[PDB]
């Protein structure tokens, strides 16, 4: 079909004439792929995203990979439709990049795999669902203090040694253990020392064969970086639309998505916008977000790490983001020092749905005095750091005794932790802790070690943890 | 100015002295200049080439093989800001650098020098010797916590701290006074004639400071003076 | 004496509470303030620079 | 009257032909897709794309509507889930309109217009006793993201069933997933039956966000000058400025304050100042508006906030630590005010409750100072209990609206000092419980002020509320 | 054809007119002889990079097509040899004799191509090697502000590294030429130039250059790691390279935005520090690892360079001015210093000793910040607060003079084992390099084992030999 | 106009010694913020407590603000308003409470708003 040629080239932007007039629409995509004639040449096998049709019968488009060796009057070819991913089963397992290639060294996707497009419109007001759900993830601290909801956008705020490698590989785990549905990980901007990391331990965890990874380097021009979501959303689309499953999508951090877009906004040469973002942020925010729904078949749920700017929750980037998050979980230091997994702090982790027409009214009041006694419970610690324990009231002590518990009993026995340590480990349903929370808060159980709620499951298993030490 | 003080260094080969006066005017031309020679604009509203112009006429300033220029430069703070451009860039090109800061003369301490952000690749044991290196860097810790210390002092009040604290604030008030000196350019804005201390006896006085023996005088007797001794002579015309 | 000092070292423990929390609330007050600043002058620079480079 | 399209970039586009062209006209693409024509050079016509722009080549064809921008208006759009242009979206086939109106509609001039008179009564006793929002009010619910924004105008729309109005719901720029939702809340309380929800959600192009909250209101027009009263609702106009900001730069009209260019209090005003309360002449009817605004870090004072604060005739100001301190719904009573108020409520409510702000301002501010403060004089102490029972008086509950006649009940006890015996935690179910006595035993109170709209026998009513804190019991 | 003419030169940017065949990132030769690198090509218009002295290029002038991409010369020759961003030689000492060249656009390494960091690089600093873990194939950032001590922290790196099987580089972006004077000098006489590069881009130089010479330097370095040595690399100042760039495209009419950096900043900072990796096995095994500096101003950690630079990086050494003025140097900020790498580069030995110091350390920053007026208190914070104190003077050091690994641990056992509370405060320095005089006379047998186990002792020895030294001390 | 020949030497001296005290609350504005007025002394006690009255006996009832609050309105001739700000700088209605000084005219009318109270 027709084929154009590049008459202009600086840094990652190409322009492209197409004397016919027959010209590609707003987001497909075009190969360069040349053979040298002389040896003063360099081989290349490039490909672009077209953005803006300048007049003239040419085009602005932005480059996929390095745009070094380019000589105009190279030749480019049209695809005739947006970047296309393989789709199915044959996905499971492997590692893929933007343009859907197989990075691993497992062989190649052949031709016949059902390749299907990044861009694609929305879903629609007739198909989506009345009602909430909540999804239940086997893990103590999070179903009861926060509840995550199906077709929900949750935010983990964390850094290093909390162990976010762990928490994610332990939900993969439960959904397709018990809920039986696959995921996705699409690391937008992920440092390649951690790439290596991350499948090494993705494999010797043994979760690889139930996931799906795309990775983005940081070393890719900004169009690749901010089209890698894109690729790891339009693979999830196919589970819930067909094989009719729920699906989870993990990204890595949804910052270096904004900036992309930012670094992409000024090449093409748009005019900067309040602290210099991108002038179209949310346009570009929602159009990636809204795909994130519970449709009647089947839904997506997404657990998304934010990094603020600069400690500063007003700046653009943030506010925008804030905007579409549904639950939102802080993982903090000071607790995975103590002994506590996962570490999460139930004080600084809160949720739309814990409400008593969304969870029902025994969980909400379950949920409501477990924080009322923790809240306490570090008043006293500032009066702990300088005085003694029998220097409180007899009201005072008793928060401090049942707080002690429930924070050891929040933890859990992992099973993704089992290659590290003998320990099986454990999922406990909704109903399981909610019952076992009532009976510790009724204090039936006060008269128990300490050491006996620690990394243990439902509650009948400390009675038996309990006998062991005799 | 440069091309007759290289031809004196290079042929002649005399050693040599150049003062410049406010080499940032030749920064700003450069500016007013830029946008009728077509040139966009950068930062704040500074030409695209700052670094480069002033690393050609910074890099010809230098004392080679066959003989020595010392040079001696004003540069003027573009609008009281040491983080704009051309202060920034200049700050690379020096081997030694004195701030002088408005509120010092406010407060009336001429020179007014930053004691603290005034450094030079010469404050080392070896080139000036181990007992003047102990005693400068000591003068430093004193009025960097008495910096720290005036938050506490402006609003809590000076009476609500410890024996070391109000020791510190008696010390750094004598040493910041102490800096100043009558010159003889002072000697039409100030009266008083002028003076010229030698080294040694600046680090003797800068000790006894430091050590406390002086500090039964009153602090009013350290402002525009250039050696101990007249500190004390000073000290008896007020009476004590 | 022994009810006067009790009530002493008791009115001195009030008065720390109390000035604590007005300084914590002022702290979020002018960081406020300072983040207002810094994401206003980011863009006056910015529309300064353009407004140049669209002249020439 | 044919033209070609030359430049197609980030929805802004260009189009070389159509000599003739008026400003704010209709044109359509080749695709079936629709737009606007905003401006006029001399051989390029502007045009800003209200649909998919993936279609739309250089050299592609766009044609003449030969209207102005134009919405569909008509009896057949009540119950019905619309596009901003007239496009059903609920399924449900056509929408089976018959005329149109201009979205470009002059506002009622003075001396075409009179003062209000008429109450608007929300069912929420914190906004009818103490910020009364007449019809024909512009008022302006402004808190932070999460504060029950949305709880209180569907609050509104449930209670006014029994009046015979009008309620249109504009929801600009929210998640989709919130409006589907909605719609299904309005269906069960059976509120559907007498509304219209029109949609701009997040994934749209901005074009067709702006025109949105305008479009609210060339629907609602229609009826008001028929005759019959309409409220309006627009969910974000501070995401209506943004939309607005980023058409604005790709078109490259220069820059102002934050981002936004000169022309955001002309769009605002446009918009707000259409709503009129109509005279005897022009019939009598009445638009009204409730928009709203999110402010960053719940502070009232930024640009956008200040903007609308200057067009509207009051304000309702919600915290989001009065909210999380548990209060429900939670409003600031010092910085929220009613201008227009005080015409707009009914008379036994203006005896009753004209006082009701000195309890809560003066409690509010009080309560800061005495938690701090070594001593309390009799009279702070006794200023404190009133207080305490009215922030009580006033917590509600979702979707659980009052009569207003129960309301200047209430009101009355806890003014009058019978209310104080009861204890702060019992409150709660004294209310139940006497609106509960009112419906069984208390017929003749009910009926008075329902029918004179005034207070009825101080002494029955005294007699009254005595003989109920008999029967009442406590702990 | 292969020939075109110059149409405008200015600044060092020399448009052309011609050149057909030109790649982006070709080299190209004017009539002077001076090179230059194409970097824009217009429809109609070749923007070209001067990579020399423009004074002599005027209008109408021929420029020739090299036909080679960016190339730098590399090979065992430059070893000791004070050269330019381009390989030409300029301590004088003749010519450099390479052998074969490379790209300076080269790929980064990919994953399944790398391994996990799992050596130490061992930089003789206190607290570098005891608090912040850098590891062969690390990106380590020394941020900080000027007069703050950094130069000093890299130099010490490189001596410290003399008796190790390491090949180091040094990258001066500019810097006065009279300071790399002062640099090469400095090490000669450590006997360090034996074994290192300096590349050099002085301050009076085209700005292109200086944006080469950080890529130069890792294209030197790479010919060495993919043939199995290891290799460190230092850039001198990155916010220098920046600036060069910023010059270079705005006098190229680039479009712009925030502190006028085109919007290419994030690929270019990036690509050159992603080349650092730890090969596998399969490549032989080899490694770079890489310190960027950036300098801060009024330590602006929020600045669009400072925010780009410690995000590509595997950890921060964030340095303080105040506590340069209080006596502690090097002057690094526990607080705000990171490693994402953390707990592998160090020998087993330091594992175990160091745990518990970067606790101690943290409790003291929170309870001083309080509590160092109020004496007369609790004698369980009173006891905290002395280690503290006492471990701010065991992490400062002297200027030049770095310490092997044995030695840290043993001092870092005492101060965790806190054999050193009997001893004031005040003469723990003096105190620190004594201990070391005993140790060598008569506790040969503990060293001996550490260095050739990377383990401890048992500890009834190690607690008999320094209960012994306690005994001797006054 | 406020110049001592236009308003007179007695609208003078009357008017600068107002600022005067008030500027220096100002000053006093970021201290008390904090720490409450335990740390002022002497002058600084006594300052604050006439620029509390002073603040509030500037604060008035219009005739237009009858549509808002039911209270009637006053004018206040400027004879009334000099000779008034006079025995509050001298000090003569130290006793009376800061609440009686809020929307009143002539000065009189503090007296029976404070009598209303009885404070
Ligand atoms: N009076 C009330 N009593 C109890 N629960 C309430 C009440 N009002 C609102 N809620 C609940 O509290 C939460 C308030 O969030 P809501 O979505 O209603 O706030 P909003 O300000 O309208 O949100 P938005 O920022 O999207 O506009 C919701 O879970 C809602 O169901
Ligand atoms: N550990 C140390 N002990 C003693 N003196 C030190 C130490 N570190 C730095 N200095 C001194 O302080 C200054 C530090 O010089 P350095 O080159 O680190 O400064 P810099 O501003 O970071 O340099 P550059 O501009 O090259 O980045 C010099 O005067 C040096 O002698
Ligand atoms: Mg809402
Ligand atoms: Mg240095």
């Amino acid at each position: 079909m027709t084929r154009g040629r590049v008459i202009q080239v600086m840094g990652p932007v190409v322009d492209v004439k197409f004397e016919n007039g027959h010209l590609p629409a707003i987001y497909n995509a075009l190969k360069i792929q040349h053979k040298a004639r002389n040896e003063n040449e360099v081989d290349i096998d490039l490909t672009l995203e077209v953005a803006l049709h300048l007049g003239d019968d040419t085009v602005r488009t932005i480059a996929m990979a390095s745009t070094d060796g380019l000589i105009r009057g190279m030749e480019v070819i049209d695809t005739g439709a947006p970047i296309s991913v393989p789709v199915g089963e044959v996905t499971l397992g492997r590692v893929f990049n933007v343009l859907g290639e197989p990075i691993d060294l497992e062989g190649d996707i052949p031709a016949d795999a059902r390749r299907d497009p990044i861009h694609r419109p929305a879903p629609k007001f007739e198909e989506l669902a009345t009602e909430v759900e909540i999804l239940e993830t086997g893990i103590k601290v999070v179903d009861l203090l926060a509840p995550y909801i199906k077709g929900g956008k949750i935010g983990l705020f964390g850094g290093a040694g909390v162990g976010k490698t762990v928490l994610i590989q332990e939900l993969i785990h439960n959904i397709a253990q018990e809920h039986g549905g696959i995921s996705v990980f699409a690391g937008v901007g992920d440092r390649t020392r951690e790439g290596n990391d991350l499948y090494h331990e993705m494999k010797d965890s043994g979760v690889i064969s139930k996931t799906a990874m795309v990775f983005g380097q940081m070393n890719e021009p900004p169009g690749a970086r901010m089209r890698v979501a894109l690729t790891g959303l339009t693979m999830a689309e196919y589970f819930r639309d067909e094989q009719g499953q729920d699906v989870l999508l993990f990204i890595d951090n949804i910052f270096r998505f904004t900036q992309a877009g930012s670094e992409v906004s000024a090449l093409l040469g748009r005019m900067p916008s309040a602290v210099g973002y991108q002038p179209t942020l949310a346009t570009e925010m929602g159009q990636l977000q809204e795909r994130i729904t519970s449709t009647a078949k089947g839904s997506i749920t997404s657990i998304q790490a934010i990094y603020v700017p600069a400690d500063d929750y007003t700046d653009p980037a943030p506010a925008t983001t804030f905007s579409h998050l549904d639950a939102t979980t802080n993982l903090e230091r000071k607790l995975a020092e103590m002994g506590i997994y996962p570490a999460v702090d139930p004080l600084a982790s809160t949720s739309r749905a814990l409400a008593p027409e969304i969870v029902g009214e025994e969980h909400y009041q379950v949920a409501r005095k477990v924080q009322q006694t923790l809240q306490r419970y570090k008043e006293l610690q500032d009066i702990i750091a300088i005085l003694g324990m029998d220097e409180l009231s007899d009201e005072d002590k008793l928060v401090v005794h049942r707080a002690r518990r429930i924070q050891f009993f929040l933890s859990q026995n992992f099973h993704v932790a089992e290659q590290f340590t003998g320990q099986p480990g454990s999922y406990v349903p909704v109903k399981e802790t909610v019952r076992g929370f009532k009976e510790i808060l009724e204090g039936k159980y006060d008269h128990l070690p300490e050491d006996a709620f620690r990394l243990v499951g439902r509650i009948e298993e400390v009675v038996e943890k309990a006998k062991a030490m005799g | 100015g440069l091309t007759m003080a290289e031809y004196f260094r290079d042929e002649q080969g005399q050693d040599v002295l150049l003062f410049i006066d406010n080499i940032f005017r030749f920064t700003q031309a450069g500016s007013e200049v830029s946008a009728l020679l077509g040139r966009m604009p950068s930062a704040v509203g500074y030409q695209p080439t700052l670094a480069t112009e002033m690393g050609q006429l910074q890099e010809r300033i230098t004392s080679t093989a066959k003989g020595s220029i010392t040079s001696i430069q004003a540069i003027y703070v573009p609008a009281d800001d040491y983080t704009d451009p051309a202060p920034a860039t200049t700050f690379s090109h020096l081997d030694a650098t004195t701030n002088l800061e408005r509120k010092l003369a406010e407060m009336g301490i001429y020179p007014a020098v930053d004691p603290l952000a005034s450094t030079s690749r010469a404050l080392a044991p070896e080139i000036v010797g181990e007992e003047h290196y102990q005693v400068a860097r000591k003068v430093q810790q004193t009025l960097q916590r008495y910096k720290e210390l005036q938050d506490i002092i402006a609003i809590l009040g000076m009476d609500e701290l410890s024996d070391e604290d109000k020791l510190v604030v008696h010390r750094a008030r004598r040493i910041q006074f102490f800096l100043s000196q009558n010159f003889h350019v002072a000697e039409q804005f100030t009266g008083q004639p002028g003076s010229y201390v030698p080294v040694k006896e600046t680090v003797r006085g800068f000790k006894e400071i430091l050590e406390g023996k002086y500090d039964h005088l009153p602090e009013d007797a350290f402002r525009l003076v250039g050696r101990i001794e007249e500190v004390v002579e000073k000290a008896k015309a007020m009476g004590v | 004496l022994l009810d006067a000092k009790a009530s002493e070292h008791a009115a001195r423990m009030t008065a720390m509470k109390n000035a604590t929390d007005n300084a914590n609330e002022l702290i979020r007050t002018l960081t406020l303030s300072y983040n207002r600043a810094r994401q206003a002058a980011i863009t006056q620079e910015i529309t300064e620079i353009v407004a140049g480079a669209n002249a020439l | 009257d044919v033209g070609t399209v030359i430049q197609v970039g980030d929805g802004i586009a260009r189009a070389h032909g159509l000599d003739n062209v008026m400003s704010g006209e209709l044109v359509e693409f080749a695709n079936g897709v629709m737009g606007m024509a905003l401006n006029l050079e001399e051989n390029n016509v502007g045009i800003v794309i209200l649909g998919p722009y993936t279609g739309i080549k250089e050299g592609d064809e766009v044609r003449r509507t030969g209207r102005i921008m134009e919405v569909p208006v008509g009896e057949a759009l009540i119950g019905r889930v619309v596009n901003p242009l007239g496009q059903p979206v609920d399924g449900l086939g056509p929408v089976e309109t018959t005329e149109t109106r201009p979205i470009e509609s002059r506002a009622p001039g003075v001396m075409d217009r009179r003062s209000v008179h008429e109450p608007l009564q929300t069912g929420i006793k914190a906004i009818d006793a103490l910020v009364p929002i007449g019809r024909g009010q512009r008022e302006l619910i402004i808190g932070d993201r999460q504060t029950g924004k949305t709880s209180v105008a569907i609050d509104t729309i449930i209670n006014q069933k029994d009046q015979n109005m009008i309620s249109i719901y504009v929801a600009i720029g929210q998640k989709e997933s919130t409006v589907r939702t909605v719609v299904e809340t309005l269906r069960k309380h059976g509120a559907l039956d007498y509304t219209i929800v029109v949609t701009a959600s997040a994934s749209q192009p901005a074009p067709l966000l702006f025109l949105a909250p305008y479009a609210g209101v060339a629907m609602g027009e229609y009826f008001m000058y028929k005759g019959k009263h309409v409220l309006v609702v627009y969910d974000d106009l501070s995401k209506q400025a943004a939309a607005y900001r980023e058409l604005s730069l790709l078109l490259r009209r220069p820059p102002g304050r934050e981002a936004y260019p000169g022309d955001i209090f002309y769009l605002h005003s446009r918009l707000l100042e259409r709503a009129a309360k109509l005279s005897d002449a022009k019939g009598g009817g009445s638009l009204t508006a409730l928009p709203f605004v999110e402010t960053q870090a719940g502070d009232i004072s930024a640009y956008i906030p200040t903007n609308v604060i200057s067009i509207t005739d009051g304000q309702i100001f919600l915290q989001s630590d009065l909210f999380f301190s548990g209060v429900r719904p939670a409003i600031n009573a010092g910085l929220s005010v009613s201008r227009v108020g005080g015409a707009a409520q009914i008379k036994a409510m203006k005896k009753v409750a004209g006082t009701l702000r000195l309890d809560l301002a003066a409690y509010r501010e009080l309560e800061a100072f005495a938690q701090f403060g070594s001593d309390l004089d009799k009279a702070t102490q006794a200023k404190l209990a009133r207080g305490a029972r009215t922030v009580e008086v006033l917590k509600q509950d979702l979707h659980q609206p009052i009569p207003v006649e129960k309301q200047v009940l209430i009101i009355y006890a806890l003014t009058r000092g019978f209310l104080d015996d009861i204890p702060v935690e019992d409150v709660r179910r004294f209310e139940k419980e006497f609106y509960l006595f009112l419906d069984q035993n208390g017929q003749h109170l009910l009926e008075h002020i329902r029918t004179t709209k005034d207070l009825p026998n101080e002494d029955d009513l005294n007699k009254a509320i005595e003989a109920f804190k008999k029967t009442f019991v406590v702990s």
